[PDB]
């Protein structure tokens, strides 16, 4: 982590995206989540359920989430990714007949082999939610809209 | 709830879409002025016929 | 303040679009003066001073009577949602009468549809079938689709 001024981890369109989100996200529009902000939006938008001990994140960014608060707490996450576009770009390297796919025993060995390397269960923990086919194809193309805009 | 903010979007898709039209016309009018002149040449093998 | 339909709002976000959610959501942002989305009586008599001057006080306060005190988007997206659970969507019910009319076109007869309305324990009666032709185009009778009543239903051309 580093102290930088929160805007150049951020494109004017992402963090935009990100403040329409907050003023969304933020349920009784004080400017800030709470707790009860935060169950009533996860409520609203997913099932009947409720779990408090989500309240034992919500703790996490520390006082009630101003804006450049929630973006910070966002932003440490999100930090080491890339955009859609170039994550295509990088499977093309290596998808040499441009396919749209890779096979999934090939796409563990160069994920395990080379660079700053992935463990097996790495792999088989993307495995267990990515896109994949009984015949072998790893559909990469779909994986990059999972990996963005999906997680269902 | 990104695909709801995602609603917050700009207007490239309807000029992209009219550049298609554009192409698409453009192409569409060649095919058929190649046909008809076909056609009219097919008429003409008729005749020879 | 708040009020909680989570049931509401989790279906309700399912049934519609996100360009039908961007209407909604857009005209409730015209609906209100304040930047954080707080939605009040006095925000609403500012719209109506934009569309529909010089309400009487009974307007404002039988809207407050359906929406209880300070409303945010989400609650007024889902007192919308109490009223649009089970709309049929335009599309559907025009297919559905092209499908139903014998011209195959979904044209319809004035009296044809007085019928087709009212009878064998459909509940329609004489001045409910009026109401629409009020809605309808210029002849109750006159050949046209049913375009024009999800137009005016709607007020929405899609
Ligand atoms: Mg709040
Ligand atoms: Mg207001």
């Amino acid at each position: 982590r580093a102290t930088s001024n929160v805007f150049a981890m951020f494109d004017q369109s992402q963090i935009q995206e990100f403040k329409e989100a907050f003023n969304m996200i933020d349920q009784n529009r004080d400017g800030f989540i709470d707790k009860e902000d935060l169950h009533d939006m996860l409520a609203s938008l997913g099932k009947n359920p409720t779990d408090e001990y989500l309240d034992a994140m919500m703790n996490e960014a520390p006082g009630p989430i101003n804006f450049t608060m929630f973006l910070t707490m966002f932003g440490e996450k999100l930090n080491g990714t890339d955009p859609e576009d170039v994550i295509r770009n990088a499977f093309a390297c290596f998808d040499e007949e441009a396919t749209g796919t890779i096979q999934e025993d090939y796409l563990r060995e160069l994920l395990t082999t080379m660079g700053d390397r992935f463990t097996d269960e790495e792999v088989d923990e993307l495995y267990r939610e990515a896109p994949i086919d009984k015949k072998g194809n790893f559909n990469y193309i779909e994986f990059t809209r999972i990996l963005k805009h999906g997680a269902k | 709830v990104k695909p709801l903010l995602q609603v917050s979007r700009q207007e490239e898709e309807m000029m992209a879409k009219e550049e298609e039209l554009v192409k698409v016309r453009e192409k569409q009018l060649a095919a058929e002025n190649r046909l008809t002149e076909m056609e009219t040449l097919q008429s003409q093998l008729m005749a020879e016929k």
